[PDB]
Order: structure tokens, then sequence, then C-alpha cells
């Protein structure tokens, strides 16, 4: 029954904004981290944004460092990627990917798991930006 | 463009053993993080194929195996069928940029 | 008191029939096991060490076995494979501490002894914490030559598990 539902993509004037969503049902959403990854059409995949188990630890990729912001909603079990000031390269198709349930720690310091991939992938949304 | 440099297009005759090489840096693979492997059919979203450099989830056959020694990893298809024409991406985690890096993606098709 | 033995035992049973050991009404040290550099993975999932001294845990479990090297990435929660699917599967809301250390000079003979076993063929994949010692040929050995890869070398991994009254 596990599946990710995505919605929020379409055509966007470059400079006014858009906010992506990613639903999740069939597992526990408030235990597993979540990743955002994208693909310009034809080229290779790329990593965009992560949010931790609760929302305390965030990391970002080099090309979305600053114009992209991730935030998840555990009340209705939904992940959101907020993007503003789109560019000519960011025309891409966007996947939210289930991370790992690892919230491992030795000597107290809770930290994300950096050895596991991205297990189950949704069909994702596409965005199209052009002046 | 990417961080991991894998060959852009490899292919072979059916019934053979094709290895999709994927070499990396001294900051991500040589650090110790594990190269995973993905399978992207044309027009679909990629699914996990091999994690932890050698494991395999339930659903993939025992044909796709892996390896990692030093700063190099490689998938290995054995006895490929016609239903494997997808794209294959090697994913690791970088410690310098603190981010998960991908590969260029290798176009595999039957012959 | 309780688990000075299970981390320094001389013979770990295989993953196809692991040996859970419960401990009750003893003192809980929980400090000789951490701050030791000989452990490779020290993933703890529910509760954290250095705050693990609330002795309300009754019947603390300790499952111990031996898996090959890069299959200790199957003893996380979730993580389907052929070790968390047919041999030994952790629950999804797991609050424990999976500990794995290397075995250079202990399990790998120069001949590469075939004493260890892991199950390959099984219908109806396991529920959490399910042993199946049955043999009707589903098992297969490893082979542990000391010039194997670092990923093909046995990791004597032991899992702690807690519960309450
Ligand atoms: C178990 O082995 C470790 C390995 O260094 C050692 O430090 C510890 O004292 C041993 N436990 C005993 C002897 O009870």
């Amino acid at each position: 029954q596990v599946q990710l539902v995505e919605s929020g993509g379409g055509v966007v004037q470059p400079g006014r904004s858009l906010r992506l969503s990613c639903a999740a049902s069939g597992f526990t959403f408030s235990s597993i981290a979540m990743h955002w990854v994208r693909q310009a059409p034809g080229k290779g995949l790329e990593w965009v944004a992560v949010m931790s188990f609760d929302g305390s630890i965030k990391y970002y990729g080099d090309s979305v460092k600053g114009r992209f912001t991730i935030s998840r909603d555990n009340s209705k079990s939904t992940l959101y990627l907020q993007m503003n000031s789109l560019r000519a390269e960011d025309t891409a198709v966007y996947y939210c990917a289930r991370g790992v349930q690892g919230y491992y720690d030795r000597s107290g310091y809770y930290n994300l798991d950096y050895n596991y991939g991205m297990d189950v992938w949704g069909q994702g949304t596409t965005v199209t930006v052009s002046s | 463009q990417s961080v991991l440099t894998q060959p852009p297009s490899v292919s072979g005759a059916p019934g053979q053993r094709v290895t999709i090489s994927c070499t990396g840096s001294s900051s991500n693979i040589g650090a110790g993080y594990d190269v995973h492997w993905y399978q992207q059919l044309p027009g679909t979203a990629p699914k996990l194929l091999i994690y932890g450099n050698s494991n395999r989830p339930s659903g993939v056959p025992d044909r796709f195996s892996g390896s990692k020694s030093g700063t190099s990893a490689s998938l290995a298809i054995t006895g490929l069928q016609a239903e494997d024409e997808a794209d294959y991406y090697c994913q690791s985690y970088d410690s310098s940029l603190s981010g998960w890096v991908f590969g260029g993606g290798t176009k595999l098709t039957v012959l | 008191c309780p688990f000075g033995e299970v981390f320094n035992a001389t013979r770990f049973a295989s993953v196809y029939a692991w040996n859970r050991k419960r401990i009750s009404n003893c003192v809980a040290d929980y400090s000789v096991l951490y701050n030791s550099a000989s452990f490779s993975t020290f993933k703890c999932y529910g509760v954290s060490p250095t705050k693990l001294n609330d002795l309300c845990f009754t019947n603390v479990y300790a499952d111990s076995f031996v898996i090959r090297g890069d299959e200790v990435r199957q003893i996380a929660p979730g993580q389907t494979g052929k070790i968390a699917d047919y041999n030994y599967k952790l629950p999804d809301d797991f609050t424990g501490c999976v500990i794995a250390w290397n075995s250079n000079n202990l399990d790998s003979k120069v001949g590469g002894n075939y004493n260890y076993r892991y199950r390959l063929f099984r219908k109806s994949n396991l529920k959490p914490f399910e042993r199946d010692i049955s043999t009707e040929f589903p098992l297969q050995s490893y082979g542990f030559q000391p010039t194997n890869g670092v990923g093909y070398q046995p990791y004597r991994v032991v899992v702690l598990s807690f519960e309450l009254l």
C-alpha cells in the first residue's frame, strides 16, 4: 500500500514563486527522514534537499543553496519544498524520496544516517520555468 | 557536471556479463561511505537496486551484483534479458560538500 | 555483571539460528559497551546512550550472531534484503542498539572454514523476531579466506533490545 503522492507542479513565471508538495501513506512518516531530488530532462539526477526525523537537521545541495527551502508537515504526513527565484537551469522534474529510518547515535549526539540510499520513489512533479 | 565519473554509454550482446563501472573521489568513496545503485527505466522514476555496495532488496534478482574496493565500485549484470534497457546511477555520499552525490548515468541497452 | 560474556564469547551461533539471551534483576552497567573504539557500527535507534541509565528495563534482550561485512547494513529498521527478510528481521519501531565489530583473527581460518550458515530459500518472509531452525536445501555456508574483501569478512554483530513491564 506504500506510495508517495505528489502535486504542485506546472508553469511558473520566473521570479514569482511555487511551493511543491509530497504526500505519503502506508508507512510511518514521522520516523523516517525525507530527501528531495530533481532531474533536468535528459541529464542526470541531482540532490536538492533533506529534512531530518523531526525537522532539526537540514542540508542542501550547491545549486539550490539559498533559493530552495524544505519543510515537512507531520500533522497530515506531508513534505513540502518551497522554491523562489527560479532560474533557467531549474527546469526539471522533482522526486521526493523516502530516506532511511536511521537516527543512530553514539555518545549522545543524534545525527542522520549517511550510508543508506533512497528506498521508495514517487512519480513526482514537473516544473517548467521560462521568461 | 557530476561528482562521480562513470562511463556514459556501455552495452553488450544478450546472454553476457556487463559491468557498469563507477569510479569516484578520495573524499566520498575513499572516505568510506557506501555506493548504492539505482535503475531508471525510460519514462519512470528510479527504484533502488543495490545498497551498501553489495546487498539487494527483495524484488531484484540475483543477476545484479556489486563490488567496492578502494575508490572504485561497479555493478555487474549476469546473463541479461531484454527487459533490462534502463539507466543506472551510482549514488554515494560526499563528506566535503556534506551531500549525497550521484553519477552521470550510464545508458545500457541490449544488442 | 550481566553481559561481560556475550561480547567476549568464544563461539557465536550463525544467523540462521541465533541465540537470544535475556537478563533480569542484575545491575545495568551500560558504560563498558560504549566508549570503546573496537566497535565499527554503534547504531542505536530509539533511545540514546549516555542517557541509558534509567533502570526501568526488565528482561533486556541481547541477540548475537555473525554476518558477512556489508550485510550489517540490513540490521537497520526497514531494510529488506536476504538477512532482514529470511533470517533475522527487526521491527519498524525498534528501540535498541545494534553493535557490530570486526573479526580478523577469530572466525577466518587460512582454509576458510564453512561452519557458518545463512538461510536462502523460505516462503512467507519473517515477522519481527522470528527464528526458524528448520532444514528442508535452504542453508549455505560462507567461506572466509583471510584475503577476502573487507566487505566479505565476518562481523560479529550483536543487537541489544529493551522493554518495560
Ligand atoms: C571484553 O573484551 C574487551 C576487549 O578489550 C575488554 O576490554 C573487556 O574487559 C572484556 N570483558 C571482560 C574481561 O569482562
